[PDB]
């Protein structure tokens, strides 16, 4: 169903990310110069720092610049709301693209269909494009993760002459928020060896990492950063999260972090060039 | 078209 | 007594007059005096979009009025703290 | 002025058929049945009335003039407020190539330049 | 908060935490410790916090609030407003704004007692009517905040400035009025610095948004109130000259030479003779032509010229007991004057008649008939000689109109600006010159 | 610099209370020198000091006594050569 207050589409989990790029490059969308993808985290609420609405600002402006694709969870909490809102207000003021990609089954209120749909997870309108996975049907827990790295993996893989990028187009991750998702996502691209680039200063999971670019170091930085999750969460989740932590510190190159000090002009792009 | 589209992919 | 009147400079009251006449030469039927008559007797028988860009200007004004403090150098005192 | 002066010969003169004459006077009365002379007081229908009449004209005319002249002085110390010394220098400029790339004669001895300058 | 906190008595609750920061406006505290990304917050949660910022003029707190989550525009329901301009409205700037609207009555003062007295005995604009709250009493910052969160944000500004001017220009307390003229001046500021910024981003957009009329934010639009406040800097700007020079001459290019449209407007076939090269067929380029505002005010000051001359020479030269066909013509052609100033006068009546030249205008025109009334009287010489005195009357008057159109000229316009003043100044030196 | 410093502190002062700061005004000190703030500086000729907005105002308020200072001249004018206006709603005075 198409929702309407862009496109919304159910896709399996088990779909083909050839089929879907195929797809979409062949009559919805033009070869992307640049792909970003940004993990906000479980958390439905996005606290508006100083310094984030700023950072995202450029993030957004550069994207337009070079007509990437923004891809987001889509929901209609959070930061990924912020998000669109922003699209929404760029494209009042060369087209943005944004992708917002979450499970059906959390998704609170279903229409089938060219069906509105109108206001358990709320979506953004924002977004110009949604998807929504379906493997385990009304499952809680999170199952987009697997389709939006494998896409991820293969827009990789492709090949774009145009582009000055050397042979595959671009390709960077984003973490500001903090969350056992976001690590998993972090943990993904590295193995997929997309560049990420983490938000210092700002979360508990990202300034863990930003201090970390050892594992009761890890850990004491992992319980002050979020020491209510940290407080929440069992044993087995804090060895899960070192040794998440120190997979992904094993390839220190690819993942870039902001320093806190820096705080000037064009500082996300010039943090995105350096990664690249 | 595209609703046949959709339906081939899925 | 009049070097001071001429101290304050007309332009801008010329201005002013300027968009007064305008203004009445614009809402009026622009028909010459001599074809005027007839037009008598012939009378008598996007917003959202506007105010979006205006608040997008307004988000890049604020940057730019903010900036100010910038130039101080507070910034570089707390980096050396 | 020239309105008023016909505003005044309407009321003073009527059927003036000399078009010569009614041209001139037009434009001539005001003028002089001014400060400058007083030929309209002399030919001064109601004369107590008439009176305050001219009294009027002639206020408003000398405040109107007094008026011009001061608000005429007071535009040209806008004028003047510009320096004039660049624009000096600008016409020098005009001037000195005016005379440099010039045969450099005396208008008496330049007769023959031209002649020998043609062959 | 230490003592509260580490009591651990009301340790869960943050809602006093909150309320004790917020009192002794500790910002940097709050933004740290309770407001945080684990905690999850919504609006009715922070309503009664948000409300007693706006009470206790805590603007950084009503940022903040602003910043995490909180709709200003559901917040603002009617029965709060009314409760915030009941009771925390404080009756000094109640009789200022009592005293403006008797002593110095406006169409925007006007309104805006309106909306209070509603507000007060019992929701088109919320945010409006909250930032009017916070200018009525000088509050710069909370005002400046409100106004970021505005949509007509130079319309805001605009009407923001008018108001404190008109506010300022009460006499009863000092101290106010220099607050409200020093806060106007400000707003003034920023609105014409937001319309230059964006008028050299777009233009089109810029011309339309200033044109753009609210949905009845006072009933005017960004022109119309900064002409009432006698805004003349931000008319002057180089985008609202163009806007009007734009709209002078209409279809027809800004940089094309006077002089050719001077020569071609004699001229008819020149107009489609490739001169005068059109902004955007024959006919539509003459249609277009002979629409243009410029080219109506060239052929309405031949026509004035042209009268005035038939008017001299009816005076001058013929002149007689029964009324000519050059008289006749003359009839006419006042008669047009006479419904062309009726259907003006059906609009802006009030204005129509505030106006000192639109009253001489009307003035001699009443004089005109009243001339003609006399002449009819062709029994006596004395009326037909009253009739010819006020025919005179009118021939002056026409002429300080015809004076009145030569101000468009740029070349000799700011002089008949300033020979006004200088009239007035030397009226009062020569009153002083009779009386000794 | 005793000038200026005394202009920024009536200022201020005036700025804080405007009856107090009026009372201080005309106060004649217990024979600092035979005189008040204003006649001193009437005597220095300190135009700058009475120039100030408060001094003005004060003086508007004895000027124009109990008359409010912002009702309109021309209805002071017009209601002088007719006495019955002065009771019938014109005039708003400040204070039967
Ligand atoms: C005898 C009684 C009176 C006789 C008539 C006497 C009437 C009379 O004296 O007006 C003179 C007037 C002068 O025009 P004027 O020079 O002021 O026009 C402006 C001027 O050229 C400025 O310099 C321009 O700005 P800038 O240089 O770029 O900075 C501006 O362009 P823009 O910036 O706005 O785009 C121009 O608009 O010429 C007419 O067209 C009026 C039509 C009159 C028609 C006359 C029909 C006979």
């Amino acid at each position: 169903g198409d929702i309407q207050f862009g496109k919304y589409l159910r896709l399996s989990c088990d779909t083909d990310s050839e089929t879907l790029y195929e797809l979409l490059t062949q009559h919805w969308h033009l070869k992307t110069p640049n792909l970003v993808i940004s993990v906000t985290g479980g958390a439905k609420n996005f606290a508006l720092k100083p310094r984030m609405r700023k950072i995202f600002s450029r993030l957004i402006y550069i994207a337009q610049s070079k007509g990437a694709w923004i891809l987001t969870g889509g929901t209609h909490y959070g930061l990924m709301k912020y998000i669109g809102e922003v699209v929404r207000d760029n494209t009042i003021s060369e087209n943005i693209v944004a992708i917002g990609i979450a499970a059906w089954g959390m998704v609170s209120n279903r229409d089938t269909l060219s069906a509105q749909y109108i206001m358990l997870y709320i979506l953004d309108n924002n977004h110009t494009h949604l998807l929504l996975v379906d493997n385990g049907c009304h499952g809680h827990p999170t199952v987009e993760a697997k389709l939006r790295n494998q896409l991820e993996k293969y827009i990789s893989e492709r090949t774009s002459q145009d582009s000055n990028y050397g042979g595959k187009i671009p390709i960077v991750c984003f973490a500001q928020g903090g969350g056992r998702e976001t690590l998993k996502a972090i943990n993904t691209s590295v193995k997929s060896k997309i560049p990420c680039v983490v938000v210092e200063g700002s979360g508990q999971i990202a300034d863990v990492i930003a201090s970390l670019v050892t594992s009761s170091m890890v850990k004491e930085k992992l319980v002050r950063f979020l020491p209510r999750t940290v407080s929440r969460l069992p044993e087995e989740e804090i060895e899960s999260w070192i040794k998440w932590l120190k997979e992904i510190l094993e390839s220190s190159h690819l993942l870039t972090v902001i320093k806190m000090e820096e705080a000037g002009d064009e500082i996300v792009s010039n943090a995105i060039s350096y990664a690249l | 078209d595209l609703v046949n589209f959709i339906q081939a992919n899925f | 007594y009049t070097v001071g009147i001429v101290q304050e400079n007309n332009d801008q009251v010329w201005k002013f007059q300027r968009y007064f006449l305008v203004q009445e030469y614009c809402n009026r039927l622009n028909i010459p005096f001599p074809f005027v008559v007839f037009a008598y007797f012939y009378m008598v028988v996007e917003d959202n979009e506007t105010l979006a860009w205006e608040g997008v200007m307004k988000e890049n004004y604020l940057v730019k009025i903010n900036t100010k403090a910038n130039d101080n150098s507070e910034e570089m005192r707390h980096r050396f703290r | 002025m020239v309105a008023f002066g016909v505003a005044r010969q309407g009321i003073l003169r009527q059927n003036e058929q000399r078009w010569r004459w009614i041209f001139r006077s037009v434009i001539y009365e005001p003028y002089l049945a001014m400060f400058g002379q007083v030929p309209s007081d002399v030919d001064s229908f109601p004369e107590w009335i008439t009176i305050p009449l001219v009294c009027i004209y002639m206020l408003s005319t000398n405040i109107l003039l007094v008026n011009l002249l001061v608000a005429m002085f007071g535009y040209t110390v806008g004028i003047v407020q510009e320096n004039n010394d660049q624009v000096w220098k600008f016409q020098r400029y005009f001037l000195v190539q005016e005379y440099c790339n010039r045969l450099n004669i005396p208008f008496p001895f330049v007769v023959f330049a031209y002649f020998y300058m043609v062959v | 908060y230490k003592a509260f906190s580490t009591n651990e008595q009301d340790k869960d609750n943050w809602n006093g935490q909150l309320k004790l920061l917020l009192e002794w406006n500790q910002l940097d505290l709050a933004s740290d410790e309770i407001f945080t990304n684990d905690r999850r917050w919504e609006s009715a949660d922070l309503q009664e916090v948000m409300f007693t910022a706006l009470i206790k003029d805590r603007p950084k707190f009503v940022r903040l609030f602003l910043e995490n989550g909180l709709n200003l525009q559901k917040f603002l329901t009617n029965e709060v407003l009314t409760e915030l301009f009941s009771t925390h409205f404080s009756t000094l700037v109640y009789r200022n704004l009592q005293i403006a609207k008797n002593s110095y009555n406006d169409a925007l003062l006007t309104f805006v007692w309106k909306l209070v007295a509603n507000f007060r005995r019992s929701t088109r604009h919320p945010l409006q009517a909250l930032f009017i709250w916070a200018i009525l009493q000088n509050k710069k910052e909370l005002s400046k905040v409100i106004w970021e969160q505005t949509k007509g944000c130079t319309l805001a500004a605009l009407g923001a400035s008018k108001l404190l001017k008109t506010l300022a220009k009460v006499k009863n307390d000092i101290n106010a009025a220099g607050e409200s003229e020093e806060l106007a001046n400000e707003y003034e500021t920023r609105a014409v610095e937001l319309f230059t910024e964006c008028y050299s981003n777009d233009e089109d957009l810029a011309e339309q948004l200033l044109v753009y009329s609210c949905e009845a934010w006072g009933g005017s639009n960004c022109l119309e109130l900064a002409v009432e406040a006698t805004d003349q800097h931000f008319i002057a700007q180089p985008g609202v000259q163009n806007f009007l020079s734009k709209q002078w001459y209409g279809e027809i290019s800004r940089d094309t030479k006077n002089w050719k449209i001077i020569l071609c407007l004699f001229i008819i076939p020149l107009v489609g003779c490739g001169l005068v090269s059109f902004r955007k067929k024959l006919l539509w380029y003459y249609v277009a032509f002979f629409t243009s505002p410029f080219v109506v005010f060239s052929w309405n000051v031949v026509f004035y010229i042209a009268f005035l001359l038939l008017f001299a020479y009816v005076l001058l030269m013929d002149f007689h007991s029964v009324p000519h066909t050059p008289e006749l013509i003359l009839y006419a052609l006042v008669f047009v004057l006479f419904c062309d100033e009726v259907r003006q006068w059906y609009m802006n009546g009030v204005n129509y008649f505030t106006d000192l030249w639109n009253v001489m205008d009307t003035l001699g025109l009443f004089y005109f008939i009243a001339g003609i009334v006399f002449r009819l009287h062709s029994s006596n010489k004395s009326s037909l000689y009253s009739g010819r005195v006020i025919f005179c009357l009118d021939y002056i008057i026409f002429t300080l109109r015809l004076i009145h159109i030569f101000t468009v000229s740029r070349n000799l316009g700011p002089k008949i600006i300033m020979l006004q003043r200088m009239l007035i100044d030397v009226f009062f030196f020569l009153f002083l010159f009779a009386v000794w």
